[PDB]
This record gives structure tokens, sequence and C-alpha cells, in this order.
């Protein structure tokens, strides 16, 4: 869970460039795939299982 | 896959679809159908030798 | 799994899909955001 995102997955590490106003990220099928902690500003990844 | 795309990976949605049964055997088995006749199309197109 | 996912006890010769192999869930973890709104119980517990 980060910031009231539910979803089960891989959390492994990226490093894509998120603007500091573009929080979630989507894809084609407007899914949360790459997110960003709310704690810390790192970019998570983009990884299911 | 059939769990895949109706249920994310889950444990709740795929003991939930065992109760609707056989509604996917059905469409794997179509589309394995499809799938034969790929590999048969060409064999008689080109392999007549 | 080939005599589980196709109910039968004797299968002929041929290649046959079972399941696949995601990752299973294992646990259900949580981080928030930093919260930097404390109260102001500094002169509610250590006024003089
Ligand atoms: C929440 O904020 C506090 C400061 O108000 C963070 O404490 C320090 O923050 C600086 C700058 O981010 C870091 O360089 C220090 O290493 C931090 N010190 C400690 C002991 O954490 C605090 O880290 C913030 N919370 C989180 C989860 O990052
Ligand atoms: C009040 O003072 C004590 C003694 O140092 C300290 O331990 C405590 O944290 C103080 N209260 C607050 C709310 O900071």
């Amino acid at each position: 869970n980060f910031n009231g995102l539910k979803g089960t997955g891989v959390l492994t590490e990226s490093n894509k460039k998120f603007l500091p106003f573009q929080q979630f990220g989507r894809d084609i099928a407007d899914t949360t795939d790459a997110v960003r902690d709310p704690q810390t500003l790192e970019i998570l990844d983009i990884t299911p299982c | 896959d059939c769990t895949m795309y109706i249920c994310g990976d889950s444990t709740e949605c795929s003991n939930l679809l065992l109760q609707y049964g056989s509604f996917c055997t059905q469409l794997k088995r179509a589309l394995t159908g499809i799938a034969v006749e790929q590999d048969k199309n060409t064999q008689e197109v080109f392999a007549q030798v | 799994e080939t005599k589980c996912t196709l109910k039968s006890f004797t299968v002929e010769k041929g290649i046959y899909q079972t399941s696949n192999f995601r990752v299973q869930p294992t646990e259900s973890i949580v981080r928030f955001p930093n919260i930097t709104n404390l109260c102001p119980f500094d002169e509610v517990f250590n006024a003089t």
C-alpha cells in the first residue's frame, strides 16, 4: 500500500524520472505500474510478479 | 491464461472462478484449436515436397 | 498436473498446458507519508 494504492506484486528498483507534481504511473491497461513511496522520493519500479 | 486476465494474480478471485466452472476450459480449447491450424496451414502450403 | 487439469487418468502423447509460475503472495506491508504534524503537547505535559 503506497499512499492508498492497494495492490500485490514484487517490488524492485528502477530509475524512471518523475516530475514533482506527477506521482502515479499508468500503462496501456490504465493500471498502476510505477509508483513513488510517500515518505521518501524514489520511483520504485514497473514490476509485477 | 484464464485466472490471470480475470483475476489480478490474487487468491480471493481465484477461488471464486471455480464456481463458474468450465467457462474457461472451453476458451483455451478453442485458442489451441486455432493455434494448431496455423502450424497446419504453413505445412500444406510450402511443404508439398 | 496434466492428470489434474485434464480431468482424466490416462493421457496421450503430446504437449499440454497446466498452469504458470506467477509469484505467490507472502505478506502484507504498508509505507504511508511523513507526518510533520505533531500536536502542541509540550506545554500540555511540561508546563511549569
Ligand atoms: C521525515 O522528516 C524528517 C525531518 O523533518 C527526516 O529526518 C531527516 O531528514 C533529512 C532530510 O530528508 C535526512 O537527511 C536525515 O537522514 C533524516 N534523519 C532521520 C533520523 O531520519 C525523516 O527522515 C523523514 N522521514 C522519512 C521516512 O524520510
Ligand atoms: C518533557 O520533558 C521530559 C524531560 O526531558 C522529556 O522526556 C519529555 O519528552 C518532554 N515532553 C515533551 C512533550 O517533549
